[PDB]
């Protein structure tokens, strides 16, 4: 599942912050429902957040307070700003989507490739 | 020299298009009626405009006392503020699409930017008006092209029968209905015409047969409103043919149009972006002219009710600022949501159409006294009363 | 008081309807163009009408000599006679349908009956104009009802692409084409407007800024011609939806319409006859008003070119008589043939459109000199030249 491109991960000291941005490959009409998944190296793909069609911003139960999902209806791009990071949030952060190409074609899934995020001294 | 004028105001733009993204061809009828109504009303004020040597504001002052004067002044001010909010949101969305700056910065740029209008005034009229007219005409050509295979009898038979069950039951219908009406009438236009007629070389009192001027001016006003009707009908059927009968019934604000034009298949790939940015430019220019027209209206209102005066730049500035405050409040509260902003816009229009009657009633009254009077005021009477019932029902269901 | 005016002239009636009985939706485009053209032309003459304190006839006199003056006077007289022949045939057919008297007696009644117009003038205007307006409006309602299941994209795509191969090849097409044009322009209307503008309380010379009158009058003229365009488009599509795609491709004159309305199934049985006689009445009234308008035109022409004058009753009488002579000649020669008479009618219209250029050229020339001038006369230039090519080709194929 390609044609999505996350970007923004990078080393960051404990308590820093940064903004990952799921995207689209070319001229996509709309992003129905996003979602950001995490796959730290010794665990299972958890799941961290969920926007909906209009807005729901439902979060996990260990992250409320640091993670602020959003959308950019102008240039179709889901966002995810993590603030005051911690050494337990190291993982690769996948992106999900519900792309719909044109104004009448039915929806269709899409997975990303994800980006790494390391937190340490 | 050449023809140049801007007829599309973001208020009517969003309201009409929305009316075609959600419910389809039903609203069409209402549009016509509203348009017709406005014609008549224009006529009336123009008559009052040319005789009695007064302005509708002065009129109101001559039937009231100090306090109720304060009241109706509040109402007119609020009407103006409503139109200005509509405009500033239009401009902000235009900027965010074309460039990429977020909304708040665009709002602030718009509010404290009126210096552009002194600069370009010192620059030159004819060229700018010609070019904006060209671009608007071309954007409309684009939309026309974009409309495709369609079933006429549908549009027709929905224009005609007026499903009253429909037009009244869905209280989502009354909403966009009042939107279309209050965006086709726009009371500030009433005051402004009442004033502007006062100067057309009519022999102010020393021609009882000056009514030639009346006839000429009314012919002009009717031509104008007719072309406005055609444009509104076009935008509505566009929303219909581009978003109807689908899944999730996407609202159909601005953004959705801006994208649908870009990702449109049969338009190739680059042409998408071309028409996109053209549309953006159109939006911006329409916003600006809709602003510049209403400054005189605000001035006239305050001069009439309070019998006070100010220079124009102060007027425009303070009005624009008190208008932009609600925009920023809504933005920060709802953290940025295209859906929420466009919903604010439509609510502004409908509030305009709520305020209308407080400025419609005295117009009728005053035209019932002086030398020239309409024979069938009955149309306006039925208009205002049916109107009142609609607005009070929409209020009640809350 | 109330609205009252007659817009349907038998010339355009027969020409439009015929254009929809034979070839279908093709001609539609031409109609529009002709209409647009006339608008522009009106504009021009009105400008000439208001300045230079002259009449288009006086103009022509001031660019010519005695003999060529005689020539163009002959031409204008022939234009008037053409319109009057059209009218008298219209009236005769109306009478024969409603009552049953043969054609010759109806023709004679029409020619020596102008006393009705003095009688009814002494009787009262407002009532007669109101009633004729009512009946015409109702007849048009009837026609609208009568139009049924139809395919829009056909009408559209035939309006648009303008199949030039088609529009030029069938020399039956050029025929009805010139018919529609010369019936939408009607030079006598040109002279008459040139004159009538001369009196609208403009400060004849002591207002260089009288052009306000120009703008007002042009707005009126454009409204008028636009509604005429809509009516013509209606009649054409009526002929289409009532006679096209059939056997023997019946011509589609008047009689055929009068019957098709009666034997129309879905209209019941008696309603057939009802609408029938209503149509007949409409035809008659339209004929009469189309006559009464042009008397002043004839007077103006003769006053301009020959600088001579006569009382009106003599003018009208002698013109009508020299017009009715060809009718009776054709009747007796062809022993009575609806087909032959309607063919004479259409030939009259096309002859009008043949004569047009001899009265169009000096108009353009004169507006190229004096203080007020159009920037793009180029439209009129291309108009007249393409026109000349068409008329000469239609002449040649003979």
């Amino acid at each position: 599942q390609r044609q999505l491109v996350e970007s923004g991960g990078g080393l960051v000291q404990p308590g820093g912050s940064l903004r990952l941005s799921c995207a689209a490959s070319r001229s996509i009409f709309s992003i129905d429902t996003a979602g950001w998944f995490r796959q730290a190296p010794g665990k299972e793909r958890e799941g961290v957040a969920t926007i909906t069609r209009d807005g729901n911003a439902n979060y996990a139960d260990s992250v409320k307070g640091r993670f602020t999902i959003s959308r950019d209806r102008a240039r179709n791009t889901v966002y995810l700003q993590m603030n005051s990071l911690e050494p337990e949030d190291t993982a690769v952060y996948y992106c999900n989507a519900a792309i719909r190409t044109t104004v009448r074609t039915s929806a269709q899934e899409y997975w990303g490739k994800g980006t790494p995020v390391t937190v340490s001294s | 020299m050449s023809v140049a004028v801007g007829y599309m105001d973001p208020g009517n733009w969003i309201t009409s298009m929305q009316g075609g993204a959600q419910y389809g061809y039903t609203l069409l009828f209402v549009i016509l009626i509203s348009s017709l109504a406005a014609m008549l009303l224009q006529s009336m004020t123009v008559r009052l405009g040319i005789a009695t040597g007064k302005d509708l504001a002065q009129m109101t002052r001559h039937f009231l006392s100090k306090p109720v004067a304060i009241i109706f002044w509040i109402i007119a001010e609020l009407a103006i503020i409503a139109t200005d909010i509509a405009e500033v949101i239009g401009s902000a969305i235009a900027l965010d699409l074309i460039f990429g700056i977020p909304l708040i910065v665009g709002a602030l740029i718009t509010v404290f930017d009126v210096f552009l209008l002194l600069f370009i005034m010192r620059f030159g009229f004819r060229k700018i008006e010609a070019i904006v007219g060209t671009l608007i005409f071309t954007v409309l050509a684009i939309f026309v092209f974009e409309v495709f295979i369609s079933s006429p009898q549908l549009t027709d038979i929905l224009n005609g029968f007026v499903p009253h069950k429909e037009i009244v039951t869905n209280q989502g219908i009354l909403y966009i209905a009042l939107g279309i009406i209050g965006a086709t009438i726009m009371p500030h236009n009433l005051y402004l015409h009442s004033s502007i007629v006062q100067s057309r070389k009519y022999d102010r009192h020393d021609n009882q047969e000056k009514a030639q001027a009346i006839k000429y001016a009314t012919i002009d006003s009717n031509l104008q409103l007719s072309i406005a009707f055609v444009v509104n009908c076009l935008l509505l059927t566009l929303g219909a043919a581009l978003f109807f009968g689908t899944k999730t019934n996407d609202l159909g604000g601005f953004y959705d149009l801006y994208h649908a034009l870009k990702t449109e298949p049969v338009l190739g790939a680059t042409l998408g972006g071309i028409m996109s940015t053209l549309f953006a430019v159109a939006l911006l220019a329409s916003g600006q002219n809709s602003t510049i027209t209403g400054t005189l209206a605000g001035q006239i209102v305050m001069e009439g009710f309070l019998r006070l005066s100010i220079p124009n730049w102060l007027r425009r500035l303070i009005t624009r600022a008190l208008a932009v405050i609600p925009v920023i409040i809504c933005l920060i509260i709802f953290k940025g949501n295209s859906e929420k902003i466009e919903q604010l816009l439509v609510f502004s229009q409908v509030f305009l159409s709520i305020a209308l009657p407080f400025s419609l009633i005295p117009l009728q009254l005053a035209t019932s006294n002086k030398k020239l009077m309409g024979p069938f005021i009955n149309k306006t009477w039925v208009n205002i009363i049916s109107w009142t019932l609609i607005v009070i029902l929409s209020g009640l269901n809350v």
